[PDB]
């Protein structure tokens, strides 16, 4: 019975977790010799 | 900024025509400002899809409520698929913009 009562609100927690994970993934989109050569060429 | 661009276009020697390099750089910079709307639209669409999926699972599948394990598995699979597809969609949008 206690678990059934808990399940009444678990979907909301799952949705919140999914939204947070999606936001975190979205934030991840944008945040030596080759680099030196590129810098020299740019200069 | 306009005065600086004009001075660069004029150059050391006398000249009046504006080199196309400055115009190309300015237009590219202006166009680059259009990236954020695309990301915002993608995020809004993803959130709307997640809300639709949650509503369908909770309401449109009342029978599925009798098997919470299956519901959890379906939700996890859908979330994994969306996470996998998100970078592909972002790369496609970036390629389309760069084209």
């Amino acid at each position: 019975l206690l678990m059934h009562h808990i399940r009444d609100c678990l979907p909301e927690l799952k949705t919140r977790i999914n939204v947070l994970a999606a936001q975190y993934q979205s934030l991840l989109n944008s945040y030596k010799s080759a680099t030196l050569l590129q810098l020299i060429t740019k200069f | 900024d306009i005065l600086t661009a004009i001075r660069n276009a004029t150059g050391p020697r006398p000249a009046l025509f504006v080199p196309e390099v400055s115009f190309e750089l300015l237009v590219k910079r202006q166009i680059k400002r259009l990236e954020e709307p695309s990301l915002r639209c993608v995020e809004l669409v993803h959130e709307e899809m997640q809300r639709i999926i949650q509503h369908c699972s909770n309401y449109s599948t009342q029978e599925l409520l009798r098997f919470p394990k299956l519901h959890d598995a379906i939700v996890e699979v859908v979330t994994c698929l969306l996470r996998k597809r998100l970078p592909v969609t972002n790369e496609m949008v970036h390629n389309l913009v760069a084209i």
